[PDB]
RNA sequence: AAAAAAAAAAGGUAUGUAUUAA
RNA sequence: AUACUUACCUUAAGAUAUCAGAGGAAAGUCCUACUGAUCAAACAUGCGCUUCCAAUAGUAGAAGGACGUUAAGCAUUUAUCAUUGAACUAGUUCAUUGAAGUCAUUGAUGCAAACUCCUUGGUCACACACACGGCGCGGAAGGCGUG
C-alpha cells in the first residue's frame, strides 16, 4: 500500500533507502509513485555524474 | 482549571478545585470476576435424613 | 481599587558619553611607542573584524580604530589589553572618533556644552550579515542558506560572500604574506 | 472507507511526493501534516488503526528531520492522550525532552503540566519537579514553571514546610518576574501570627545570632512580633535590592534585544543585531559562573539559531577550556555537525579536538566517512576547504602508518602513492578547481635531497611536459619552483642559482613573461640581486 | 294521572422583547 | 418588579403511641383537653453514681497527626509475547517482521529508629501538707431516678 522512502541514504547510494517496514526517518509515499518519485531525483544525481 | 466547561464564570469554576488525585493501592479483595458466595452446596442427603 | 501591585521600572538616562554609547565602535588606543606605523596597527588589530579606518595623530603617542560591529570592538578590547607594542603596554579603553573629537576640542577651549552626538545604526532587521567576521580578498550566485555568510564589507563596498573562495583567498595571501613578510616588502 | 478514500487523493500524492523530494522544507512536511489531520478529522478511537498508524509515522518521522520543534512534540503528545494511551504519550515527551538534553522550558512546563493529572504518588510526582528544576530552573522565563511547583506544593502538602523551603530558593533567582513570588513571600510574612511559625522561615540559631529575636521568648509577644515582622521585611527588601539589579541588568542590555526565543525552520535567517545579543549574552552568562545558567543559555541560545555553527563552536570553546572537559567538546561538535549547514569549520575543529582526545581510530574512521560521502573523489569536490582539511588530517595519519621510506628520516607526508595521485588529480582539473596553488606550494616543503628530486621529477618536470597553459602563466608557479631547489640543503649556493638560471629561468616563454614577471621578481629581487639583471633581459 | 335545562381558569420554571434615573 | 412572545411540565396512597375499661351515635366503626396501665419526646431536677479535663518549685509532658526529613536508610524480589533467519547444546545468543505496553528500579515489599514540625486541653482554686486508700468550684461525656 505504502513504502517509506529515506532520499538522503539513497542520494549515498546507500542500501537501504527504501523498507516496507516503518523507520525513524523515512518518509512514507505510495507505492506505485516510488518509481515516479525516482524520476524526481534524477537530475541531482546527474548532476553528480 | 482551564476550560471548566460549566455554566460558571472562570473565576467560581477556579473555586471548586477538587483535592489532588486519588494515590493508587492494590486491590486486597477478590476480583469482580472472581467474587461469588460458595458453590458446591452440599444438598440435603439421604445421609443427612439418615 | 486605584493603586496597583506592580508597576513598569522607569530609569535616567546616563548623560550620553561615548562610554554609555551602545552604539560606540571606535577604540581608543592609548600608551603607543610612536615608533610604529599605522599598518602595523592595522595588523594587530585586523584579525577582531572587519575595520573602517580613521586616523593615528602624529606626535601624539595615542591612536584610535574604528570596526564596522560592536562585538569586534568589544573582542578586540578584551582580547589586547596591556599588550605591548614595540616594548610599550598599550592601554586602551573607549574614544570617539575624528569629527566629534574636533568639536570636543573646540568645546574644551570655550568650556561650554560638549553636548555628544551617539554613533548612527545600522537600522537593524539584517538577515545576512554575521557579525564579527571579514572579507579577506574580493562572479557570485549563492543559495543565501543560513550557514554561509551572505553579505560582508570590504576594506566602502558591500560585497556578497562566497564561502568557498574566501577560504582560497585568505590562505592565498596567508603564504603570501609569509614569503613578503619574511624579506622586508610588508611589515 | 476513509483510509482508502484519502490514498487515492491526488492531494496526498502531491504533498507526500513533495516533502520526499524536498525533505528539510518543513513548509511540505507540515502541509502533508495538516492535511492528513485534516482528513482523520473524528480522531478518536473509533479511526481505523492504518490511518491512524501513518498520521503517526508521520509526526515521528518529521521530528526526527527537525529535532527542535517544542510544539509539535507537544501537540504528538496530545495526540496520543486523545488517543487514549498515556504510555506513548509519556515516551514522547522523554524523547522531545532528550532532544534539547533535557532543557527547554516550553516541555518541561507543558510536561509537568500534563503529569499532574495522570500521575498519583505524590513522591514520584515531585521527583519529576526536582528533575525539572535542576535543569530549566534558573531559565530568566522559568517563574512561570515555579508557579507550578508552588501550586502544587499548596494543594499537596498539610505541613507548609516545603512552600517556605522552594519560595525561599524563588526569592533569590534573577527571573523575569521576581516581584510575583516577593509578593507571596512578604504576604506571608504578613499572615504570620506567632513566634513559632518564624521557624519555617530559618532555624531558631540563626534567628538569635544574626537578627537577634527569640522564638521562646515569653512574655507580652505581641509588639515583639510586630518588631520580628519588620526585622525580616528588612533583610527581604535587601534581597529584592540585590535580585531587582540583576534582572534589571539582563533585561535592558541582552533579554530586551532577543525578540526571537524559538527555533522556525532551517530556511530561517537572523537578524545580526539579534546574533551579536546572543553572543555577548553567553559572554555573560560565562561570566556569571553558574554552570547550570551558563550550560541552559546556550542551550537557550541554540535553538533560535541552530544552523551557523555559530554558537556551536563557541559552545566547543568554553567548555574545552573554561570547564576544561575535552570529551564534553567533542560531544558538542558531534551534536552540532547535524544541526549546523556549514559544518566545515565544525569539522575542522573537531579533527583538532579528536587529535588531541588521542583517539586516533575515531579520526582516521571518520575521514573515511567524509571520503565515503563524496564516492571516493574528494579530489573533486567544488569547495577547497573539505579537501584541504581532510588531507592534511589524512596526511598525519599515513605518516604514523607507514614508516618513512627516504632518508634523513624525514616523513613522506604529502609524497604517498596513495595521497600523490589524490593530489596529482587535484591539480589536472587546472582552471575548473579552485584549490591549485595552495595545494602546490605545500609541495615545495620537503628540504632535502631525496624529495627536492622527487617533487621536481614528479610534478614540476611532468607538468611542464605535458604543458599545460594555467601552470606556466601563473608565477605562482615559478616562484615555487625556484624556491624548491633554492632552499634544498643538498646543493651549494654555486650549483643552486646556476641550476635556477641557466635552466629553470630560459623554460619560461616570453609571451608568458608579463604574467610571470611580478611573482618570479619578488623571489629574485630578496635572494638573488645580483642576478636580477639576467632576468631584466630575458624579458 | 305524569312532565322538562348550568354555574369556572388554574398556576411553576426557563428564553426573547419593552418599561421603571442625571 | 410589571407587560407580551416561545418552550418545558403537572397530586403514589394512608396514618401520627399502644393496650384495657366506662359512656354517646347483637355486629362492627367513630368519638369522649373521659378513667387506668405501658411506651415515647421535650423540659426541669437530683443523686458521697462513672470516666476525663497539662510543667512553671519548671525549659517539660499527654492524646492525635505529617498527604515531613534522615532517605539512593537496612534487608529482599522484579522488568514484555508471537513469527522468520544465523550460530548452538540435544534449552542459549544475535538480527529482522507483528501485537499490546500506568509511571516508577533514587521504584515496589518487608524492618526499625532518630529528628523536626502541626492541632488539641481549666495549662482553674487551694495547697508543698507522713497515708490505709475523698466528700473545693466548674466544664465535657455518659448511666440511673423523680417530677
Amino acid at each position: 500500500d505504502i513504502v517509506f522512502v529515506s532520499p538522503q541514504l539513497y542520494l549515498s547510494s546507500q542500501e537501504g533507502w527504501k523498507s516496507d517496514s516503518a523507520k525513524s526517518g523515512f518518509i512514507p509515499i505510495l507505492k506505485n509513485d516510488l518509481q515516479r518519485f525516482q524520476d524526481s531525483l534524477k537530475h541531482i544525481v546527474d548532476a553528480r555524474n | 482549571m482551564n476550560y471548566n466547561l460549566s455554566k460558571y464564570p472562570d473565576d467560581v469554576s477556579r473555586l471548586f478545585k477538587p483535592r489532588p488525585p486519588l494515590s493508587y493501592k492494590r486491590p486486597t479483595d477478590y476480583p469482580y470476576a472472581k467474587r461469588q458466595t460458595n458453590p458446591n452446596i452440599t444438598g440435603v442427603a439421604n445421609l443427612l435424613s439418615t | 481599587n486605584h493603586m496597583s501591585q506592580f508597576i513598569y521600572p522607569v530609569q535616567q538616562q546616563p548623560s550620553l558619553n561615548h562610554f554609555t554609547d551602545p552604539n560606540n565602535t571606535t577604540v581608543f588606543i592609548g600608551g603607543l611607542s610612536s615608533l610604529v606605523t599605522e599598518d602595523e596597527l592595522r595588523a594587530y588589530f585586523q584579525p577582531f573584524g572587519t575595520i573602517v579606518y580613521v586616523k593615528i595623530p602624529v606626535g601624539k603617542c595615542c591612536g584610535f580604530v574604528q570596526y564596522v560591529d560592536r562585538l569586534s570592538a568589544e573582542a578586540a578590547i578584551a582580547g589586547m589589553q596591556g599588550f605591548p607594542i614595540a616594548n610599550s603596554r598599550v592601554r586602551l579603553s573607549w574614544g570617539r572618533s575624528a569629527k566629534q573629537t574636533a568639536l570636543l576640542q573646540q568645546a574644551m577651549l570655550s568650556n561650554s556644552l560638549q553636548v555628544q552626538q551617539q554613533q548612527p545604526g545600522l537600522q537593524q532587521p539584517n538577515y545576512g550579515y554575521i557579525p564579527s567576521s571579514t572579507c579577506e580578498a574580493p562572479n557570485v550566485s549563492s543559495t543565501m542558506l543560513p550557514g554561509c555568510q551572505i553579505l560582508n564589507y570590504s576594506n566602502g563596498q558591500q560585497v556578497i560572500m562566497q564561502g568557498s573562495e574566501a577560504v582560497v583567498n585568505s590562505t592565498n595571501a596567508m603564504l603570501n604574506r609569509l614569503e613578503q613578510g619574511s624579506n622586508g616588502f610588508m611589515f | 472507507d476513509k483510509y482508502t478514500a484519502l490514498i487515492h487523493d491526488e492531494n496526498f500524492s502531491t504533498l507526500t511526493l513533495n516533502v520526499s523530494r524536498y525533505p528539510k522544507s518543513l513548509a511540505y512536511w507540515e502541509k502533508l501534516l495538516n492535511y492528513i489531520v485534516k482528513a482523520s478529522a473524528p480522531i478518536c478511537k473509533s479511526t481505523e488503526p492504518q490511518l491512524l498508524k501513518l498520521i503517526r509515522c508521520t509526526y515521528s518521522s518529521m521530528l526526527n528531520e527537525f529535532p527542535y520543534l517544542e510544539n509539535y512534540y507537544i501537540d504528538f503528545a496530545l495526540l496520543e492522550y486523545k488517543l487514549g494511551n498515556v504510555s506513548m504519550s509519556h515516551k514522547i515527551f522523554q524523547r522531545g525532552l532528550q532532544a534539547f538534553n533535557q532543557r527547554s522550558l516550553l516541555l518541561w512546563t507543558s510536561y509537568l503540566k500534563f503529569c499532574n493529572n495522570v500521575i498519583s504518588h505524590q513522591k514520584q510526582l515531585f521527583k519529576k519537579y526536582e528533575t525539572a528544576e535542576e535543569y530549566v530552573g534558573l531559565h530568566f522565563f522559568s517563574g512561570e514553571f515555579w508557579d507550578l511547583y508552588l501550586e502544587q506544593i499548596s494543594s499537596r502538602c498539610t505541613s507548609s514546610k516545603k512552600y517556605w523551603n522552594v519560595l525561599r530558593k524563588i526569592l533569590e533567582i534573577p527571573l523575569h518576574s521576581f516581584s510575583k513570588f516577593y509578593a507571596l513571600w512578604l504576604q506571608r510574612i504578613d499572615d504570620i501570627m506567632d513566634l513559632k511559625q518564624l521557624s519555617q522561615l530559618t532555624s531558631k540559631d540563626e534567628l538569635l545570632k544574626k537578627l537577634k529575636i527569640d522564638i521562646n521568648y515569653s512574655g507580652r509577644k505581641g509588639p515583639y512580633l510586630q518588631d520580628a515582622k519588620k526585622k525580616l521585611k528588612k533583610i527581604t527588601k535587601e534581597m529584592y535590592m540585590v535580585v531587582q539589579y540583576q534582572v534589571l541588568e539582563i533585561y535592558s542590555i541582552f533579554e530586551s534585544k532577543i525578540y526571537i526565543n524559538y527555533y522556525t525552520s532551517p530556511e530561517t535567517l537572523v537578524s545580526s543585531d539579534e546574533i551579536e545579543t546572543w553572543i555577548k549574552y553567553l559572554d555573560y552568562t560565562i561570566t556569571l559562573q553558574t554552570d547550570s545558567l551558563t550550560h541552559l543559555n546556550f542551550q537557550r541560545a541554540l535553538l533560535p539559531l541552530a544552523h551557523y555553527d555559530l554558537v556551536w563552536i563557541k559552545y566547543s570553546k568554553w567548555l574545552i577550556n573554561s570547564k576544561n572537559d575535552l570529551l564534553g567538546a567533542k560531544n558538542v561538535l558531534l551534536m552540532g555537525l547535524k544541526f549546523s549547514l556549514k559544518k566545515t569549520e565544525i569539522i575542522k575543529l573537531l579533527y583538532s579536538v579528536i587529535c588531541k582526545l588521542n583517539e586516533y581510530v575515531l579520526l582516521r574512521n571518520l575521514l573515511e566517512k567524509i571520503e565515503s560521502s563524496y564516492s571516493d573523489n574528494v579530489e573533486n569536490v567544488d569547495d577547497f576547504e573539505i579537501f584541504w582539511d581532510y588531507l592534511q588530517f589524512k596526511t598525519f595519519c599515513q605518516n604514523s602508518l607507514y614508516s618513512s621510506r627516504y632518508s634523513d628520516s624525514q616523513s613522506n607526508g604529502l609524497l604517498n602513492k596513495e595521497l600523490f595521485d589524490k593530489v596529482w588529480k587535484r591539480l589536472s582539473c587546472k582552471e575548473k578547481k579552485s584549490g591549485q596553488e595552495i595545494l602546490l606550494n605545500n609541495l615545495v616543503q620537503f628540504y632535502s635531497k631525496d624529495t627536492v628530486e622527487f617533487v621536481e621529477k614528479n610534478i614540476f618536470q611532468k607538468i611542464i611536459e605535458f604543458g599545460w597553459e594555467y601552470y606556466l602563466q601563473n608565477g605562482m608557479f615559478w616562484n615555487c619552483y625556484c624556491r624548491l631547489i633554492y632552499f634544498d640543503t643538498s646543493r651549494s649556493y654555486l650549483d643552486k642559482r646556476q641550476y635556477i638560471v641557466r635552466k629553470i629561468w630560459p623554460q619560461i616563454d616570453k609571451k608568458f613573461a608579463q604574467s610571470v614577471l611580478p611573482s618570479l621578481t619578488e623571489f629574485c629581487e630578496s635572494y638573488f640581486p645580483e642576478e636580477m639583471d639576467t632576468l631584466e633581459e630575458m624579458f
